[PDB]
């Protein structure tokens, strides 16, 4: 049930930029609780029936947790996915949906990245077979970027993409950049023994020469463009024929015990 | 003093307390290995003596000490294996 | 035969080192075989090495 606006519809129109504020906002998270009671009502007691009312349910908590993240509420995004997580498939179908659906699975696919959950990912893809639920212009993004961190193809990831449509899809971006930028600095700690200033700016993806300075030092790199990690520890682990172990098959004093009890 | 806890120990410093060349200490040395007094190997591809076993010096009341700490450790390493090998392989151990 | 020889090894350890602390203070007699005994276990320092395992024994059970 949505008729009229104070707090029914009122969070819809504030999204628009007829109204462009979000002072408003803040203060109608608390007020669209009380409308959203009433919302509660109608699925599972009737579907088809109740089908119109469905679709203005969802479309306002659905409209307003886009509106709530350039406010950047955390807390408030999650619960409103979440919670028309179930009007995607809600029964057999209650018919909630809406356009704007289309752009909430591909924030909220963004959005597992970023926090680096990438098993939510995946198990949400298990529900998606059958992409043409809401089509693929929102969702073909995510999957891209996640092939490319998956790959290796780090020049590829979208670090310039995402920010463009500024509606919600920017929050998960700006996060996700300190990610990925992590993620070089390790993968390069283990491979190669030097780092240039040449080389860190554009692998890294460090915006400034001091950005560089910071992140190397704290690893323990830093001696100039010439430096010496990597190498030394590949060339160390093969033999230990002359060098006593025991490392692998176990621990060893209960491996022989063990071996025999089973037999 | 240092072969026992780790077996080798560079030839440089001893030619120099001889106060004798290099071409004759030596000498002596393999004379050592020979009779037995130590046992071991001088190895001239680094100028260093590996030092396989040494001689205990006897009657000496410092020697006595220091073996007694190091035999209590060797006592809680076998107490602490052998709680070990009973627990895997019970059942066939009986 | 494993565990019988282990707790057989700790009782003859326990002789000789009563008799170290025995000799230090309360002043018994000092012999080079005790001492030659001691010496030897620091210097030998053993290395743990590879081998030993077969997996034989699965087939056999299988076939018959």
């Amino acid at each position: 049930l949505q008729a009229a606006a104070g707090m029914y519809e009122q969070l819809k129109d504030e999204w628009n930029r007829k109204s462009p504020n979000l002072s408003k906002c803040g203060e109608e998270l608390g007020r669209l609780k009380l409308v959203l009671l009433e919302l509660n009502f109608l699925p599972t007691t009737g579907t088809k029936l109740t089908k119109q009312q469905l679709i203005l349910a969802r479309d306002i908590l659905e409209i307003g947790a886009q509106w709530s993240i350039l406010c950047k509420d955390i807390p408030s995004f999650e619960r409103y996915m979440a919670q028309l997580k179930c009007y995607y498939f809600d029964y057999k179908e209650q018919l909630p949906e809406s356009a704007y659906m289309h752009q909430l699975l591909g924030l909220n696919l963004l959005f597992l990245l970023s926090q680096n959950r990438v098993a939510e990912f995946h198990t949400e893809l298990e529900r998606l077979p059958a992409k043409d639920i809401q089509t693929n212009v929102y969702i073909k993004h995510p999957v891209s970027l996640e092939q490319y961190l998956m790959e290796g193809s780090y020049n590829k990831v979208f670090l310039a993409k995402g920010n463009i449509p500024a509606e919600s899809y920017t929050f998960f971006i700006d996060i996700l950049l300190d990610t990925i930028r992590d993620e070089i600095a390790g993968c390069i700690e283990k491979a190669y023994e030097k780092i240039l200033f040449a080389e860190a700016t554009r692998i890294l993806f460090f915006s400034t020469p001091k950005k560089m300075t910071d992140y190397a030092k704290k690893r323990g790199w830093l001696l100039g463009p010439n430096n010496y990690y990597s190498f030394a520890s590949q060339q160390q682990k093969p033999e230990d024929s002359t060098i006593p172990s025991t490392e692998l098959a176990r621990q060893v004093i209960e491996y022989a015990r063990q071996l025999e009890m089973i037999v | 003093t240092r072969p026992a806890n780790h077996r080798q120990l560079t030839f440089e410093e001893i030619a120099k307390s001889a106060k004798i060349t290099v071409n004759k200490v030596e000498l002596l040395v393999m004379k050592a290995l020979s009779v037995g007094l130590v046992r071991g190997s001088i190895d001239e591809v680094d100028k260093r003596v590996h030092m396989t076993w040494v001689q205990p010096r006897v009657l000496d009341l410092q020697q006595i000490k220091g073996m007694k700490d190091r035999l209590e450790l060797w006592c809680t390493d076998v107490k602490s294996m052998e709680l070990l090998v009973e627990h895997q392989a019970q059942d066939i151990l009986t | 035969n494993q565990v019988h020889g282990l707790k057989g090894l700790n009782s003859k350890l326990l002789d000789i080192r009563t008799y170290l602390e025995k000799v230090a203070s309360g002043k018994l007699p000092i012999n080079h075989h005790i001492i030659y005994q001691l010496q030897d276990v620091f210097n030998l320092l053993p290395d743990a090495s590879l081998q030993e395992f077969v997996k034989a024994f699965y087939l056999k059970t299988n076939d018959q």
